[PDB]
DNA sequence: TGGAGTACAAGTGTGAGGAAAAGTAGTTGGGAGGTACTTCAT
DNA sequence: ATGAAGTACCTCCCAACTACTTTTCCTCACACTTGTACTCCA
């Protein structure tokens, strides 16, 4: 049922994906001239669209300048049988080079009729066949509130040659929820951000197989999902263990000039630091002008949080968090 | 209102963490973590039965062939009696027809009177949308889609004395445009393969499409999944495929691609929650609960959770559970390839502040996979939910209530022919072992009458002497046929070899006969180091081989004894391969085959290296 | 058995041909040569 | 794995103690209707020891011992290809104050130049200098000297003064 | 290729002599069978000879040595000792050669390691080829020890031992030259015979038709319908022996048939011993400091208070005693609804038998068609 | 009991379909300073 | 129609990542025809 961390590669899948986007290309250019009047064949295909690389889907805000009128020029049955016959007249001649089950596959998928067989379900590699066995028991026992057994599965899963970053960090909630012989859950996300710190530009031309951005890689203009999970973790872990200046230095050293969630967590570090020192044990020379810096960083990091892209802070309430904090100072 | 958004997207994935905090220093868990705390939540079924009646692919256009929702006809509007739940499913030879109250369990009405209206096309899509909660009423009309037409019915004036559901109809609008249409919604609004249209519904059933329309035709979308839903009753619709979501205001000229899902995911399912703001979307790889904007009701992209499975045939049902402080939403995704369900718990609160809890999964009955799962509204921390399933390639609809606290025809059709001539012919060979085992329950019982007899000790002495002369006849026939360079029976005797029932004393025949050959020309295999292949454990003795088998069939057989004697006897006279020749024979043969191969295969014929 | 020393983690470490000149526990490159048992002599002056 | 290089490592290697220089651009076309922002790797510039950008900054004499330094490591120098080098301080004219110099090599510059003159060294808030000499000719003419690229340009003073603000000739 | 393939064959035999205790004559029997197929490679035209070897064939000439010594091992106990990775079949190239690995071509070593399991009767067809390649007939004594196969299939499903003799009377009916269920030879074509010519396979449909006809035409009313439902659910029941948990491993490997994603219905303890089996999968199967550090944060052991020394006397019981639970479960011994319960057992006895012998549903369905329709053609 | 069409035992010619590991074709992240070129204005 | 001359923007650099064929394999189905196994019409 669950997703597998396998780079599984077979000619019969590489045929039916090569046969599909080739047919997609001809009907695309054939439609490029009909609306006007009124060398991989897939590396060419993805040069039209934008791979999101932050999200699984490139979402849009709508009540904006993304407006467009209704294209009331519809399609009907006469126009569609004539716009498909010239691809299929040129698509039938590579159909003598493929295997028969793909010529069985390509006809049915051309009229709707989605496939029912999962691509991992006929691999029979005997090593993937235990990876499918182990990940389906892993997500099951994570679901079944059974953490000592899901750890045994997960430790025996990462030791098989071939696994990937899918299972690696996401369901590393096991150490987080074991808490008896724990490796703290934060030694592992520090391990993830030490060896997967990537700064290479997202090239977007190569077909991606088995590695996918929006939850497991970390390129420029996209902080890794485990990186900002490491920062939200080691601030709550810092707070619950009352060390605040260590994370207040480790966030200081990267200037991620792109995303604002790394600036809000920076703004929240000094906010929690100014919260804690604002007790003062009166019932007084430096402890006055020490808090007044950490009020000031929160007001300069929340401002630069807002000049970046979309990260909607409740900036109104944060100013009231601090205006109460100087009253304890006064 | 928490903090960690993108604006255009808003996440809370599979148990890494939240992405937010406010740091509220108020001694009340100073955090607004999007993952609230409570204990576990298990679900146990309460099973029932409600009613009943190429293959490497599946069809996207056929969606639901049953429906069940609380309905409000025209008579219950005027009357103070209000609220009835019906069931409209498909049946027929090819599935071509269209046709109640809960006492303590949900069941079909006592009058068991289905209004089986019949059609001249297979039934594909059966649904009602229902109505809004600020209109004061519930709908009374169902729409269905078939391969010939598109029909709208209306439930009219349910009865209490007879449980009679008489209907009306709208006229079946056929294919004026020759392309198959997919999805109906009311809240005649239809979606054909590529293009959508708006219709005007009549109120007289005793004697059509409106003149405004549009399309979402992408040429490189080879699937046939189209889908339409109004968004918050404001004459704004949402039209779908497996690649993008489009928001269209047909009242203005306004159309916008909101979702675009070509690169790594695809849009699988979309169910409109009866909360007119919050609506749940099922992509692959993620579950999205995309709600509506506070200011202009267009589409807000709200708290979503990473769906761990990956498949092309996933659907979803969602049911609200209205609670005092908050609103819950469970989200059951089901698959046509297996039986496992997969859920989450969201908790909608006042200021569109809503959260996640976790996930859990439960099984089904092992014959078939869900082609339909449908919940029951129930007129409106002990998490309870009920629903009713319908499995693929079976037409029995069951009933389930989750609370907080097989002979296949393929094996049966191969047998049992209706030949009266060959009926007793099979029983005739049965009749052979009706007798012949009763022979051998007494032929061996005779040997049970002689325990350590001198007549059976004479017989082994007759046995081992009949094993002797045939042995020295057999070996000397191998001595003259030795130099061949080009076989072990111990069944040369033929009289009975089985008129001796004493298993340890048979080993005394067996052990002594092996000691008599100390020199060459014969080899013998073992029977203690080699008999462990049956009991799958260490078997040191053949008497305790028998003794753990004798203590294994104590209950099942009448007196159980002479069977256990002569199975073991039948094994040893089958494991009597004890006449392999000695060191002279294969070693002069292994050198003999080594010579016919050249120098090329000499070094390639070499053991004993590591 | 001739060995070396990693300058960082101080682990004693022999090194063969067709090896990356690195420590094998930390990944450190600067890798100083240890001294072995060998006779040198001095005037006590 | 990203590691944290210390200056004792950079002496053993006989390399520089370089820290990476980053620099984000603004490819603005048609006056800001369309912008492109690219943080570009501009090499590693060497870093002064025990400064902000050294790893020995906020660090104890106990930790300087453990990280292979002297316990009173002073810093203030760059490590460039193993050799420790430092930028020598200089003596330059005090900023923002018009000096009253006389100098014999002003009449060696042209005709009727006096030896008299006012010299100001103006610094910008990014510590970049700009020197403006104010000559006196024997005509009674007063000029204004500066150096822009490596050239040396002269202008009359009432061409500056009547370009700085709107001036009545009595003001 | 041959110097290493024989060495993988040598190491497979050297396991069975040590642990499964096949005697030191079994080593010699296989060498002639290896030398007669090594002489077969000689006789071909050596330029583009295109020799036929596969990893299915290292079981065959280990099974050809099994029936000549007339051993009670079967192909159920070859498909099990490879899928539990006991003898070097899967990844047979990963640990064995150590020098020949890199100087061998890529195509010859992917074949040489266990990339797939034999499926849909691929193992028998290689035996049927190899019995034709060398002349196993009339040089060896091809007599399959089918009597323990009936005995083991008694103990497989915990039936009364009358079934042992209800079967063997049927075998003595429908067989030309009553004895000698001979291993089939094929050297003539490339067409696998649609007869189910394999004598070890024909015992199954004999046993499938025996177990039906004694219960369907139950004239004596000896086997009651209370016992039938006390036999199906006694058999359709999950226990945690060493031998059934190894059969859980075999259900994992084969992906087409139903009851292949059966691991969802496992228990707690059936998963722990599977993970205790997993410490016999990893032993067959300069910036390595990342995995050195990740294995330090995920140690393979139980993190504290393990199950080695101070655990118990016995939790996990052997193959003899769960039978004594199944046999002591079926104590009641003293119609359109009867045959529906007959097909409960037939389905569960055959689907058990379908994974244990690596054949498709139609490979066994055809064997019913070539036995039952041959049993009445010979009767009438 | 003799005279012809279809149901199936019983033996046989064509390539096609499917794996994994070496080796390989594009976008990128990693660095050194003069040499070479073909014109054009007087 | 050249003798000189600054600029013709050439070059003069590798490696690493991640994908795509590429190398023969081995496995067989996939199915043909006349007799073998029964029932319609003289």
């Amino acid at each position: 049922m669950f997703e597998v961390p396998i780079t599984l590669t077979n000619r019969k899948f590489a045929q039916r994906r090569k046969l599909k986007y080739q047919y997609i290309n001809y009907i695309s250019r054939r439609f490029d001239r009909i609306s006007k009047k009124s060398s991989d064949e897939e590396r060419k295909f993805w040069k039209k669209y934008e791979k999101p690389e932050k999200s699984f889907e490139i979402w849009r805000t709508v009540s904006s300048q993304n407006k467009q009128p209704i294209n009331k020029q519809k399609m009907t049955y006469h126009n569609f049988k004539k716009i498909e016959k010239i691809p299929l007249r040129k698509m039938e001649i590579p159909l003598l080079h493929c295997t028969k089950e793909n010529k069985l596959y390509f006809q049915s998928i051309s009229r709707g009729l989605e496939p029912l067989k999962t691509s991992t379900s006929e691999v029979r590699n005997y090593r993937t066949r235990h990876i499918v066995t182990l990940t389906d028991l892993l997500h099951l026992n994570v679901s079944r509130h059974n953490w000592s057994l899901a750890y045994k599965i997960f430790a025996t899963l990462i030791r098989i040659p071939g696994v990937q970053i899918k299972s690696l960090w996401g369901i590393g909630v096991e150490i987080l929820d074991n808490l008896s012989n724990s490796s703290s859950g934060l030694d592992f996300l520090q391990w993830m951000c030490q060896i997967y710190s990537s700064k290479s530009r997202f090239v977007q031309n190569i077909n991606y197989r088995s590695i996918v951005p929006p939850f497991q890689t970390g390129s420029r203009t996209h902080t890794a999902k485990f990186a900002i999970t490491y920062l939200w973790s080691s601030l709550i872990n810092c707070q619950k263990s009352m060390l605040i200046d260590k994370i207040s230095e480790w966030v200081l050293t990267p200037p991620f000039m792109e995303d604002a969630e790394v600036w809000f967590i920076y703004a929240s570090c000094h906010l929690l630091k100014a919260d804690t020192l604002s007790r003062q044990f009166v019932n007084r020379d430096i402890k006055i002008n020490q808090v007044i810096k950490h009020i000031h960083y929160v007001r300069t990091f929340l401002k630069i949080c807002l000049d970046k892209g979309g990260f909607a802070v409740p900036s109104r309430l944060i100013e009231n968090q601090l205006k109460s904090f100087e009253s304890r100072l006064y | 209102l928490g903090v960690g958004v993108q604006g255009a997207s808003l996440y809370c994935p599979q148990e890494n963490y939240t992405t937010k905090k406010q740091e509220k220093p108020q001694w009340l868990r100073p955090v607004d973590d999007t993952l609230a705390e409570d204990a576990l939540d298990l679900h146990i079924v309460v099973k029932s039965l409600l009613c009943d009646t190429d293959a490497f692919f599946w069809d996207p256009t056929v969606a639901n062939r049953l429906d069940s929702q609380y309905i409000q006809t025209a008579s219950d509007l005027r009357n103070y009696r209000d609220g009835t739940e019906i069931i409209a499913y498909a049946s027929g030879k090819t599935g071509s027809v269209l046709n109640l109250t809960r006492q303590n369990t949900l069941h079909l009405n006592r009058h068991n009177n289905v209004t089986s209206i019949e059609l001249h096309s297979p039934i594909k899509s059966i649904k009602i949308p229902g109505a809004s909660e600020s209109i004061g009423r519930r709908s009374n009309l169902v729409g269905i889609i078939t391969e010939n037409s598109f029909q709208i019915f209306r439930i009219e004036s349910v009865h209490s004395r007879s449980c009679d559901v008489m209907v009306s109809s709208s006229e079946p609008l056929y294919f004026v445009e020759i392309d198959d249409l997919q999805v109906v919604d009311f809240a005649a609004i239809i979606d054909i393969k590529g293009n959508w249209s708006i219709g005007r519904i009549p109120k007289n059933f005793n004697n059509l499409i409106d003149n405004l329309h549009g399309t979402i035709f992408d040429p490189e979308e080879l699937s046939s999944w189209k889908r339409i839903e109004w968004f918050s009753h404001f004459q704004k619709i949402l039209v779908f495929d497996r690649s993008k979501m489009i928001e269209i205001d047909f009242m203005n000229n306004w159309q916008t691609e909101v979702v675009q899902a070509k690169a790594w995911s695809n849009i699988r399912d979309y169910k409109r929650i009866d909360d007119k703001n919050g609506i749940l979307l099922t992509s692959r790889e993620i579950i999205i609960v995309g709600a509506s904007e506070s200011n202009d009701p267009v589409r807000r992209i709200s708290w979503k959770h990473d769906l761990d499975p990956d498949d092309t045939t996933l659907r979803i049902t969602v049911q609200k559970v209205k609670k005092p402080d908050h609103i819950l939403l469970v989200a059951f995704v089901y698959s046509m390839r297996h039986k496992r369900i997969y859920m989450h718990v969201f908790s909608h609160r006042k200021a569109n502040l809503f959260q996640s809890l976790g996930c859990s999964t439960v099984l089904e009955i092992p014959g078939g996979t869900p082609t339909g799962i449908e919940t029951i509204l129930t007129l409106d921390f002990e998490l309870v939910v009920d629903f009713l399933v319908k499995l693929r390639n079976s037409s029995e609809v069951y009933y389930y209530a989750l609370s907080n606290t097989v002979d296949h025809p393929e094996w049966a059709s191969l047998f049992n022919n209706a030949d009266e001539r060959e009926k007793e012919s099979i029983g005739a060979l049965v009749s052979q072992i009706k007798l012949k085992e009763r022979e051998r329950i007494s032929r061996v019982q005779n040997l049970i009458e002689h325990e350590n007899s001198h007549d059976e000790d004479k017989y082994l002495q007759d046995l081992g002497y009949r094993l002797s002369i045939a042995t020295n006849e057999l070996l000397e026939s191998w001595q003259k046929t030795k130099d061949e360079s080009i076989h072990s029976k111990l069944k040369n005797l033929l009289e009975n070899s089985d008129s001796f029932a004493s298993i340890p004393e048979f080993s005394s025949l067996l052990d002594q006969f092996f000691q008599y050959y100390q020199d060459q020309d014969v080899t013998f295999i073992g029977f203690e180091k080699l008999l462990h292949l049956f009991l799958h454990e260490d078997v040191p003795g053949l008497d305790i081989f028998y003794n753990k088998l004798l203590q294994c069939w104590v209950l099942v057989s009448p007196q159980a004894e002479l069977l256990t004697k002569e199975i073991v006897k039948d094994i040893i006279w089958s494991l009597a391969r004890l006449e392999k020749p000695s060191l002279f024979e294969p070693i002069q043969n292994e050198i003999s085959r080594s010579l016919s191969g050249p120098y090329q295969d000499i070094i390639s014929s070499w053991d004993m290296d590591d | 058995t001739l060995k070396y020393i990693c300058a960082e983690c101080s682990s004693k470490l022999s090194l063969s041909r067709t090896d990356a000149v690195r420590c094998k526990d930390c990944g450190h490159r600067i890798l100083l040569k240890a001294r072995t048992k060998r006779l040198v002599q001095f005037e006590a002056r | 794995v990203e590691r944290k290089v210390y200056p004792s490592e950079s002496r053993q290697r006989l390399t520089s103690y370089r820290g990476k220089l980053l620099l984000k651009l603004k490819w603005s076309v048609n006056n800001g209707e369309e912008n492109l922002f690219e943080v570009r790797d501009c090499g590693g510039l060497p870093v002064m020891l025990q400064s902000n950008r050294c790893h020995l900054n906020k660090m104890s004499p106990y930790e300087l011992v453990q990280h292979k330094e002297e316990s009173d490591e002073i810093g203030g120098y760059f490590i460039v290809n193993g050799i420790e080098k430092l930028i020598r301080m200089l003596i330059v004219q005090r900023r923002n104050h018009p000096m009253a110099i006389i100098r014999p090599s002003f009449a060696n510059r042209g005709a009727s130049y006096s030896h008299y003159g006012i010299q100001i060294r103006s610094v910008r808030p990014d510590q970049t200098s700009q020197t403006n000499v104010l000559h006196y000719l024997n005509d009674g003419q007063v000029t204004f000297r500066f150096s822009w690229r490596k050239n040396e340009y002269l202008v009359p003073v009432v061409m500056i003064l009547k370009a700085l603000c709107h001036t009545s000739d009595r003001e | 290729f041959l110097k290493s393939f024989q060495f993988i064959l040598k190491r497979q035999i050297r396991w069975l002599i040590t642990e499964m205790r096949f005697p030191k004559e079994f080593e010699h029997v296989a060498k002639i069978i290896w030398l007669k197929i090594l002489k077969t490679i000689n006789d071909q035209p050596q330029e583009e000879l295109k020799l036929q070897l596969h990893m299915t064939s290292t079981i065959s000439i280990l099974y050809l040595a099994s029936t000549h010594l007339s051993l009670p091992v079967y192909t159920c106990d070859y498909i099990k000792w490879i899928c539990t990775a006991k003898m070097p079949y899967f990844q047979a190239s990963e640990i064995l050669p150590k020098s020949w690995r890199i100087q061998l071509p890529n195509y010859y070593v992917s074949i040489l390691e266990g990339s797939i399991s034999p499926f849909n009767g691929q193992l028998y067809n290689k035996i049927a080829l190899t019995c034709g390649m060398i002349h196993f007939k009339e040089f060896f004594n091809s007599e399959i020890s089918c009597q323990g196969l009936l005995l083991k299939l008694v103990m497989q499903c915990a039936l009364p031992p009358e079934f042992y003799f209800y079967t063997k009377q049927v075998i003595e009916f429908e067989e030309t030259d009553i004895r000698n269920l001979t291993l089939w030879e094929r050297t003539d074509e490339r067409h696998t015979g649609r007869v189910s010519n394999h004598a070890e396979l024909r015992v199954l449909s004999y046993f499938m038709l025996t177990i039906n006809w004694m219960l369907s035409f139950d004239r004596d009313r000896q086997y009651p319908l209370k016992w039938i439902l006390s036999l199906t659910e006694s058999l359709t029941q999950r226990t945690t022996t060493s031998e059934s948990i190894g059969r859980n491993i075999v259900k994992v490997v084969y992906p087409d048939k139903p009851t292949s994603s059966d691991y969802f219905q496992w228990s707690e303890e059936e998963t722990l011993e599977f993970l205790k089996w997993m410490e016999k999968q990893f032993l067959p199967t300069d910036q390595k400091i990342a995995r050195r550090k990740l294995y330090k944060i995920f140690p393979l052991d139980r993190e504290a208070n393990h199950d080695g020394e101070f655990n118990d006397s016995t939790h996990q019981l052997t193959f003899i005693e769960d039978l004594q639970e199944r046999y002591a479960k079926q104590t009641p011994f003293f119609p359109p609804a009867r045959k529906e319960a007959i097909g409960r057992l037939l389905t569960h006895i055959a689907s058990q038998l379908l994974v244990d012998f690596a054949i498709s549903k139609e490979q066994l369905k055809d064997c019913i068609s070539r036995i039952k329709n041959a049993c009445l053609h010979r009767m009438n």
